[PDB]
């Protein structure tokens, strides 16, 4: 916690101008996606899905 | 899902622990039906006996 | 529940006549 | 009262996505609304009710035959004792109304004051004898602020597609207006608050502080 005006006013500016910066694509960010998607978890968790799912038929 | 399962098996134990505390109330009042007969009759033979004697 | 308190209400007025009961001991 | 606790327990997740092009969103919601309805019977059967002990080493008493004649036993748990004594209170129909007491009553509590509060009744009646759930709420609550953080982004570049010129114009006065909010505290530092080289408004300051 312990949040304070600067500390608030410079995050509104960080989250303002990763997304700008992004519109203008000066900014890569794949160390970033490559913890949702692209990691086994949307994989691995299907494959629990898929066991979970005929768990409950019996 | 998961945290689902984990709440679920809380019920699987709770119905066990629900039909576990209905066992106890028919072989707990049926010992104190039981024990109203007995006493019923007792106090019949006793109120006799008493009325026997002189004293009623 | 029904039958436990016509357990207690017939057995605490059972002691207040076995009293009264023994107090009559000059017979 | 609840405590205060140093990390967020629930978040909101939100529903401003498109609901024709992310799916099973609904899912989410019936499945938490379901674990919602999966704890009200939790709760509900912890505060259980029993009733196992009407009247059924120190949880046996051995009452005194004073006493033996308002319970109709002469030992059992101080519970059955002061239930059935409440109860012959209570038969007897003692309670004003309109304790006063009985006749009986006057040997067992040793008092003709034929007159009591039910206080001192039941004061001469003892006077004769779990971890791994707070983990998965904070992961929980640790994925729905990553949603609700995604979900920004999303609602900030939808909302740059429709009206571009209204949101471009937002972001640059934004930045002119933040830019300038933390610029300043950078004049008080300690080490460029005693060379003299900010003291030469630092000076119409000292004018309102004096005639103050």
């Amino acid at each position: 916690n312990n949040v304070t005006l600067k500390n608030l006013t410079a995050f509104q500016l960080l989250s303002q101008r990763e997304n700008i910066c992004e519109l203008l694509n000066l900014v890569e960010s794949t160390e970033r996606h490559n913890s949702i998607i692209n990691p086994e978890r949307q994989r691995m968790s299907l494959e629990e899905m898929k066991k979970m799912l005929d768990a409950l038929k019996n | 899902m998961e945290k689902l399962e984990s709440k679920f098996t809380k019920l699987c134990d709770l119905e066990t622990q629900l039909e576990m505390e209905k066992l106890k109330y028919v072989k707990e009042s049926e010992k104190m039906l039981n024990d109203r007969l007995s006493l019923s009759k007792q106090i019949l033979d006793l109120n006799k006996s008493l009325e026997e004697l002189n004293v009623s | 529940v029904k039958e436990s308190e016509k357990m207690l209400n017939d057995r605490l007025s059972l002691s207040k006549q076995i009293l009264d009961l023994n107090k009559s001991l000059e017979e | 009262n609840p405590v205060p606790v140093t990390y967020p327990t629930d978040a909101y997740i939100p529903t401003y996505l498109p609901d024709d092009k992310v799916s099973n969103l609904a899912d989410l919601k019936k499945l938490i609304e379901m674990d919602s309805r999966l704890d009200l019977y939790l709760t509900r059967r912890r505060l259980d009710t029993s009733i196992n002990l009407p009247t059924n080493d120190g949880g046996k008493v051995q009452y005194s035959p004073n006493l033996a004649t308002l319970i109709g036993m002469q030992t059992g748990s101080v519970n059955d004792a002061v239930y059935s004594i409440y109860k012959y209170i209570l038969i007897n129909n003692l309670f004003v109304t309109e304790v006063k007491l009985d006749s009986l009553l006057q040997k067992v509590l040793d008092t003709n004051a034929a007159h009591l509060p039910l206080m001192n009744v039941v004061q001469t009646v003892n006077k004769l004898v779990d971890a791994e759930d707070t983990a998965k709420l904070r992961e929980i609550t640790k994925l729905a602020l990553q949603l609700n953080s995604s979900a920004q982004k999303y609602q900030f570049f939808h909302e740059l597609s429709l009206h571009p010129r209204e949101t471009l114009t937002h972001y640059l006065w934004s930045s002119k207006q933040n830019e300038l909010v933390l610029q300043g505290d950078q004049y008080f530092n300690e080490d460029a608050a005693r060379t003299s080289d900010i003291y030469s408004s630092l000076m119409g300051n000292i004018s309102l502080l004096y005639s103050q």
